[PDB]
């Protein structure tokens, strides 16, 4: 347990981040006052990744990755604060601002993604004693490959909205580009100029028989695809392919529009079937909402759950948790008129839960009317690699974690046959997700946020589980994460899992629904926490008084209710349990003394009874011996002598027969034991 | 940290278990010895009553003399013959079961 | 549970002690009744004894043989019942 915390502290204080902070200041000092103001709208970015326990941080000024070996920071090496930094230089640097870094599923390529282009860096080979890049060279030249460069250079109005890797670990890495013209373009790293597949997201129901130059009227009407993500490899629904007896598998690609409209597409790169790559939807959402779930949708994440759970995020901070439901075959009694004889079973989205993020810290002001400046900002969603029902949200003002506490109950309910009404009632019992505001970079209204520039979750057996965040001021923040949405309670010292005590718990305690521990966990359940507050290092004024007092009051109230009061209650319960265990121990020690005294008394009474029995037996033997003497003195036919010989002969025969019977019985019990050993 | 729930020394729990197990063994020994002695007292009581009945029959015969064994021997001979035959009949069944087991064991080794 | 079993054993021990005290009292009463009878037979003989003593020895031997034969017949019946239950 203690060896796990050293590398996080050493990383947060690493010389790399001090060097990046110095360069940022030198560049900000060279910028004119007008450019300094535009540069303060620091956008949300993701400029870091982790590869095999090395942290790669993109430097936009050097057009390079800085590499930090995280496993070397765990070793208390008394010698030089620079042992393990390497620089990966682009042979051809990006001609666009990099906003995102994407590691390939094969872990051999890194996509450098910007709104005006994509470039793929080939990861250099690892060799030598430390498994360092190119054998431990301080500066490594990495081959870089521009993707679709001519399209972004020729179409100045075109924007890349998102790039994603095709989720195959076994195939060549394919990059999917979502662009502002509502077109998905699939590129292979072998053909960089020609997309392998081009898919228009415009509904092709305007069959007007003219081949050329259909601008997406939808993209011109304001309906833009904003995000897409892959679900796990699934079997295609029956109907997606006339007459193959083979279960075809494809990746479901979910595609989000700014309007909240979600579409589905099945993608397989090995099979060019007409059904594989058809756009399905919009997927009907349930229940119906009056606002249709908003018009400010900014991100989509598929969780690797069965059934698939889609997370839709809005700029306002709303998170919709959508369960993907399979389409039903209409049971044959509502045949009123669709003349499209292709029943594509369109799946539905069931909005199970909606959650508002606290994007900025809410202060109680006594003025309920001072303009909620709806602090809207784009959210980026990050899958948790350790907990499939957990994900993380990064935005300009902070980081949140969201854990779906109903997930295991939904899984239990869907695994229960159609007759388990109790599992549905257990799922329908109101259970909110767990939201934790982990990091706040805008703790005060007078402060500008410090936007997240990089976010990652380490899942490594040696480093443990930890979140890494890098801010726009190069502040590295490392936080250990739990492997579960809820920590398992430390086992009570009294939870001996003795699977051998069918001790009849007295029926009077069976009416307490659940172990007393679940009730105490229910009391100690938190709904909010105080985030880590980043003090953005804008030297030039102390913050301001009413709003500051309201913020302090809120923070103090959360500490009183969620920490102090719950700790005091837990301490009282522990002390009550300790007092009961002491009193029970004292009673058991007294019973053990009583049982020892009773055993001693019983032993002494048994000894005295045995003595009296032997005395009574000796007196009886003496009386018998006296009777035998009297009988002999009183005693002092030929037929009786012969009968006595015959009776003595029969008694000897009976003793021989008794010995023969005992010998037969011993042989039978030996044969029975041999037959039992011959049937194992 | 101030909530120290020291529920005894794991030592006191081990000692209480060892003492409880020792007391349980001692109660089993007392029970066995008491059951054995009760058997002996019962046998001695029967022997004393048979002794008194034997003295009374001798006294009654002596009183009558001043004023059966062949039938019992035939019954003892009959009972002894019955026990011998019953032991032989059980031995003959065990010999037949033994021969069948030997045949089945030979059949299982001959594949 | 062990305490409850120990209390049963103590009650059974107390009953056994009472039965032993009773048997010892009956043995003494029988000895007190036999002593004058043994004296009277000795006085009469001082005014067939060997034949009566041999007859008493022969009958006690016959009774012991009958008791042994009955036990052997019961043991043989139990062995047959055990063999018939094991061949079920």
């Amino acid at each position: 347990m203690a060896a796990g915390e050293h590398w996080q502290s050493a990383l947060s204080e690493h010389a790399l981040f001090s060097s990046l902070k110095e360069r940022l200041r030198d560049v900000e000092e060279l910028r004119e006052e007008g450019e300094r103001r535009a540069s303060k709208d620091k956008q949300l970015r993701n400029l870091l990744c982790v590869l095999d326990g090395d942290l790669l941080v993109w430097d936009a000024e050097e057009c390079a990755f800085h590499t930090v070996t995280l496993r070397s920071l765990s070793v208390e090496s008394t010698g030089s604060s620079s042992s393990g930094e390497q620089k990966l230089l682009c042979t051809n640097p990006p001609l666009f601002d990099v906003n995102e870094v994407l590691l390939s599923p094969t872990q051999h390529h890194v996509a450098l993604v910007g709104s005006k282009g994509v470039m793929v860096l080939e990861i250099p080979k690892r060799w030598g004693k430390k498994s360092e890049f190119e054998g431990g060279e301080k500066t490594v030249n990495c081959r870089t490959i521009p993707i679709a460069e001519r399209i972004f250079t020729s179409s100045t109005s075109l924007l890349l909205k998102q790039a994603i890797w095709y989720p195959s670990e076994t195939q060549e890495p394919h990059l999917i580009l979502l662009t502002s013209d509502n077109i998905l373009r699939l590129y292979n790293l072998q053909d960089l100029f020609t997309p392998v597949k081009v898919i228009s997201l415009s509904s092709a129901e305007e069959e007007t028989t003219l081949p050329h130059n259909g601008r997406s009227y939808k993209a011109s009407l304001g309906e833009t695809a904003v995000a897409c993500d892959f679900g796990p490899l699934a079997v295609l629904p029956k109907g997606f392919g006339q007459h193959s007896k083979e279960d075809t598998v494809a990746y479901p690609l979910y595609i989000l529009y700014e309007t909240g409209e979600t579409y589905l597409m099945y993608i397989d790169l090995q099979k060019s079937n007409i059904t594989v790559g058809k756009l399905l939807g919009p997927l009907p959402m349930y229940p119906a909402a009056e606002d249709n779930y908003g018009y400010d949708a900014c991100a989509l994440l598929c969780l690797p759950c069965v059934p698939n759970i889609i997370v839709i995020a809005t700029e306002s901070g709303l998170l919709y948790h959508c369960v993907v439901l399979e389409g039903e075959e209409d049971d044959e009694q509502t045949s009123n008129k669709s003349w499209n004889s292709s029943c594509d079973l369109i799946p539905s989205l069931y909005v199970f839960e909606c959650v508002e993020l606290e994007l900025a810290l809410k202060f109680a002001t006594e003025e309920e009317e001072s303009l909620e400046l709806d602090f809207a900002c784009p959210i980026k969603l990050h899958r948790d690699p350790i907990c499939p029902s957990r994900y993380h949200c990064t935005h300009v003002a902070g980081v949140h974690s969201v854990g779906l506490t109903w997930f295991n109950k939904l899984e239990k309910f869907l695994s229960s046959g159609e007759e388990d009404k109790d599992s549905l009632q257990e799922l329908a019992a109101e259970q909110k997700c767990l939201v934790e505001h982990i990091l706040c970079t805008k703790p005060l209204r007078c402060r500008l946020p410090s936007p997240i520039q990089g976010f990652w979750i380490i899942s490594d057996l040696f480093l443990g589980t930890s979140m890494i965040c890098i801010t726009c001021d190069f502040e590295c923040i490392v936080r250990p994460l739990l492997t579960t949405i809820r920590p398992p309670s430390p086992p009570l010292l009294c939870s001996q899992s003795d699977k051998s005590s069918t001790e009849i718990l007295p029926h009077v305690l069976a009416d307490v629904k659940g172990p007393f521990e679940e009730h105490i966990r229910g009391i100690l359940r938190r709904n909010s926490a105080n985030p880590l507050l980043l003090n953005s290092s804008s030297k030039d004024s102390s913050p301001p008084p009413e709003e500051c007092l309201q913020l302090l009051s809120r923070a103090t109230q959360v500490f009183r209710e969620e920490y102090l009061l719950k700790q005091d209650l837990a301490n009282e319960e522990i002390q009550r349990r300790v007092k009961l265990l002491i009193a029970q121990k004292e009673k058991q020690l007294e019973d053990l003394r009583y049982c020892r005294e009773e055993r001693k008394s019983l032993t002494e009474t048994a000894e005295r009874l045995a003595e009296k029995f032997e005395e009574a037996k000796e007196k009886q033997e003496d009386l018998i011996n006296r009777l035998k003497r009297i009988l002999r003195s009183f005693h002092t036919s030929e037929s009786e002598r012969d009968m006595k010989k015959e009776l003595q002969a029969t008694n000897q025969q009976l003793q021989q027969l008794g010995n023969s019977i005992n010998q037969v019985n011993r042989k039978m019990s030996y044969q029975e034991k041999q037959m039992e050993k011959g049937k194992s | 940290s101030r909530a120290c729930f020291q529920v005894g020394s794991e030592e006191e729990k081990r000692q209480l278990r060892t003492e409880s197990d020792g007391l349980h063994s001692f109660f089993l020994e007392i029970k066995e010895t008491t059951e054995s002695l009760r058997g002996e007292f019962s046998a001695m009581k029967i022997k004393n009553l048979e002794g008194f009945a034997s003295i009374e029959d001798v006294q009654q015969r002596n009183k009558l003399k001043q004023d059966k064994s062949e039938t019992q021997m035939q019954e003892i001979r009959r009972l002894n013959q019955y026990v011998k035959n019953a032991v032989q009949d059980v031995n003959d069944v065990l010999d037949l079961e033994w021969d069948q087991y030997l045949e089945e064991k030979q059949k299982k080794k001959g594949i | 549970t062990l305490h409850r079993e120990m209390e049963k054993v103590k009650l059974d021990q107390k009953r056994l002690d009472q039965e032993l005290d009773f048997i010892l009292s009956q043995q003494k009463e029988l000895e007190d009744l036999l002593t004058p009878l043994e004296e009277s037979v000795k006085e009469q003989s001082g005014t067939l004894q060997h034949a009566d003593e041999e007859r008493e020895k022969t009958y006690k031997l016959a009774e012991n043989i009958d008791a042994q034969l009955k036990r052997m017949a019961q043991d043989l019946k139990e062995v047959i019942e055990h063999l018939n239950t094991s061949a079920g």
